[PDB]
RNA sequence: CUGAAAAUACAGUGGGGCCACUAGGGACAGGAUUGGUGACGUGACCUGCCGUAUAGGCAG
DNA sequence: GGTCACCAATCCTGTCCCTAGTGGCCCCACTGTGGCGGT
DNA sequence: AACCGCCAAAC
């Protein structure tokens, strides 16, 4: 999927782009959030990994059971163990698949109270919203979790369809899927993490934040969502602000970012007249670059690190903490919510069941913007990478050091360095498959850094 | 249950009753005799197929 | 009619903007909503530890099918297809479009402040480095005087 | 401390003229819905007077 | 004081047409938005 | 020498 950028002169900018008559072809992958219809066990089996027939059935196993002895370097039952590490991640995405559908059918049922997408034909779907999946209650259902093992019956007639049944671990799998139940429901988890510290941590949740044409144009190559490094700059920004105005010493170390609402805005920017150069620098108009912009609605939660001091200085000011947040967007205007929404848009959280039982009221036509762990060797595997699975999204990671940091005239700083926008990959994730993965896979595998290293600089996860 | 195994419910519910919307036809009081009328033809088509 | 609301809690309401100019003399409780809300504005410019954001709704008394003056796209590449006059729209919770106004287009409005650029100057320029004037084509501050910023 | 700061696409506008969907036409044969069922008694609407009056008016 | 009885049933046999045709005329905008070496 | 000239074409 690629999109246009025009020049007017391309001989100007280069010879690729006067080969090409100025018609660049940019990556575009953009978020596609809907508010309307949600028209099965449907989702699992076109998530394929999952199911109906095949890519990758039947286990039918052998292949299951030759993995494992394979692995019984180190004792049969830790092989098993180590097989489980990476083959229960494996048995886990089983069940994330088939969840996937459930999670639909759930979610219609919420809203609703009423519906699905058509209620008889859910009703009729083999695997959607019946009564019975109607609850007991998220948390009992789990509890009881019986629907989970009826369910494995059902995989009688789909979810893989005849073959693979008692085969190497169906009853491993079924155990999985047991478990999983106490997983998918509620008022469970809760405790205990060496991040960020504790002394404590905080957990900003700025809510409802509307941005107007900011650069969908992450990187010259990228087209879809605004840079991360633009979100990271944004919140330094923010962090510098606040320490220089409170006179603390606290650290903006990580954040996650959902997506509610995503549009691109047509049309080209007309630049002001200014003294363009030449000979003699006249007043006139300068070349109408050709750019790809996009309004917005989204959720940030920043996770602060600090002392108790300056965390409980930070606390005690919320009208310092309000007044500090920017209102630029990569190179947009972002405003908070409107005055009439009744939103507290600028939450403070010192625990994380109290942020999450917040978080899981999001939107579900939304969008969690999160962290891969992808490997890619040259862009071909990134394009059948990107062919594979539908929700991933080539996007700028940050910047590859070219030249060695020096003094340089004009330079912003003391030392400048020419570097290179690096492509990453992230993916489009759910809000009903984050809620459904449990608060430590959240807490865990959504929140982005910036790895500043002495020759590169990139956005990756912890 | 479907083999005969008693499922907890509520003990106060199984006196619990169900409302039915039903029609009735009684004879009205004092009328000796009712009578049911119907018309019998009779043709010959088991002869021929139609 | 402009109604304005304040993330301070405040509400003003001017009730006809064809009673109001630049020149000429208000009523009491107009100049009462301008003394007001100039203090909340000139408080945000001044102070960097306060919030201040506004909400403003203007209400306009429609003609029978009157035509509407949104934001205009800038197109030099328009194909022979597609429409050579297109409005600026903004994407509403549903799969409908709201013609609109630019950001630039009413913070230009809103900064048509300067006519300090002539002893008895009428017109208010759009603050300039150099004071372009978009209707003439001319510099009233131009680059050889000292009038311009610089 | 964000592929960083800053940014008014605008003015004008006549789709018009003409017009025959038509002809023809078998939905048809057969049919057992059936068995079984308690609306109230933890409640206000009482006790009297006037009046020819199951009319109509009144006292606690 | 409160609920809206269970036990099974959805029919088989045959077909959706033929003819002919979707117009002429004229037109599709003016303003602005360039860096670089040289005579 | 300050000001007319040279230069591109993808689906």
């Amino acid at each position: 999927r690629f999109s246009n950028v025009e020049f007017t002169r391309p001989a100007a900018v280069s010879m690729l782009a006067a080969s090409l008559g100025g018609v660049i072809n940019v990556l575009n992958y953009p978020p596609y959030i809907r508010s309307k219809y949600h028209g099965s066990n449907s989702r699992a089996f076109k998530l394929n990994n999952g199911q109906t027939v095949f890519n990758v059935e039947a286990l039918l196993k052998p292949e299951l059971i030759k993995a494992l002895e394979g692995i019984i370097f180190s004792n049969n039952a830790l092989a098993l163990k180590q097989r489980r590490q990476q083959k229960v991640k494996n048995i886990k995405e089983l069940r994330n698949t088939l969840l996937e559908w459930f999670s639909p059918v759930f979610e219609w049922r919420l809203d609703a109270i009423e519906n699905g997408y058509d209620l008889e034909q859910l009703e009729s779907a083999s695997e959607r919203l019946e009564y019975k999946i109607l609850s007991l209650p998220d948390n009992e259902l789990p509890s009881l979790t019986i629907p989970l093992f009826r369910l494995l019956n059902e995989m009688l007639g789909g979810v893989s369809m005849t073959q693979r049944y008692a085969f190497h671990p169906k009853l491993m799998s079924p155990l999985k899927a047991a478990l999983q139940w106490l997983l998918v429901n509620l008022t469970d988890q809760k405790h205990v993490l060496i991040e960020e510290d504790d002394e404590h941590y905080r957990y900003l949740h700025l809510s409802g934040i509307r941005v107007f044409d900011a650069q969908a144009l992450s990187n010259p190559y990228c087209s879809g969502i605004p840079s991360l490094t633009a979100v990271w700059g944004m919140i330094h920004s923010y962090q510098r602000k606040l320490n220089e105005a409170l006179g603390t010493n606290v650290r903006f170390t990580s954040f996650s970012w959902f997506i509610r609402n995503y549009s691109a805005v047509a049309g080209k920017k007309l630049p002001e007249l200014s003294l363009q150069g030449a000979q003699q620098s006249r007043l006139k108009r300068p070349g109408i670059i050709d750019g790809k912009y996009c309004d917005l609605v989204f959720d940030l939660i920043i996770h602060i690190d600090g002392y108790e001091d300056d965390l409980q200085a930070v606390d005690s000011k919320p009208d310092i903490l309000k007044a500090h947040f920017p209102s630029n967007f990569a190179g947009g205007v972002m405003h908070q919510p409107e005055l009439n929404s009744n939103i507290n848009w600028c939450c403070l959280y010192s625990n994380e069941n109290q942020l999450f039982e917040k978080l899981r009221r999001l939107p579900l036509s939304g969008c969690w913007v999160m962290p891969t762990e992808h490997k890619i060797q040259d862009l071909d595997e990134l394009l059948l990478l990107l062919n594979s699975d539908s929700k991933l999204s080539p996007s700028m990671m940050g910047y590859m050091l070219l030249t060695e940091p020096m003094a340089r005239v004009g330079s912003l700083e003391r030392l400048h360095c020419y570097a290179e926008p690096a492509i990453g990959v992230v993916k489009y994730e759910a809000a009903t498959s984050v809620r459904l993965k449990g608060i430590g896979n959240y807490f865990n595998s959504a929140f982005w850094m910036l790895d500043a290293q002495e020759k590169f600089m990139l956005m990756k996860k912890v | 249950t479907p083999q005969f195994s008693p499922k907890n419910i509520s003990p106060q519910d199984l006196t619990h009753n169900n409302i039915l919307t039903l029609e009735e036809c009684y004879v009205p009081p004092n009328v000796e005799h009712i009578f049911c009328r119907f018309s019998l033809r009779v043709q010959a088509n088991s002869l021929v197929p139609s | 009619q402009i109604e304005i609301k304040t993330s301070k809690g405040s509400c003003y309401l001017i009730d006809n903007t064809r009673k109001l100019a630049w020149e000429s003399k208000w009523a009491s409780d107009d100049l009462k909503v301008l003394e007001e809300l100039s203090n909340e504005i000139e408080s945000a410019l001044t102070d960097p530890n306060v919030f201040w954001s506004a909400d403003i709704t203007a209400k306009i008394e429609a003609s029978f099918c009157q035509e509407i003056y949104p934001s205009q796209i800038l197109n030099d590449k328009v194909k022979q297809g597609e429409a050579s006059k297109q409005f600026v729209k903004a994407k509403c919770a549903d799969g409908r479009y709201a013609v609109s106004f630019n950001s630039v287009k009413i913070g230009a409005a809103l900064q048509s402040i300067d006519d300090w650029w002539d002893e008895d100057a009428s017109k208010r320029l759009r603050v300039h480095e150099f004071g372009a004037d978009k209707e003439i084509g001319v510099a009233r501050r131009p680059p050889d005087s000292e009038q311009n910023f610089y």
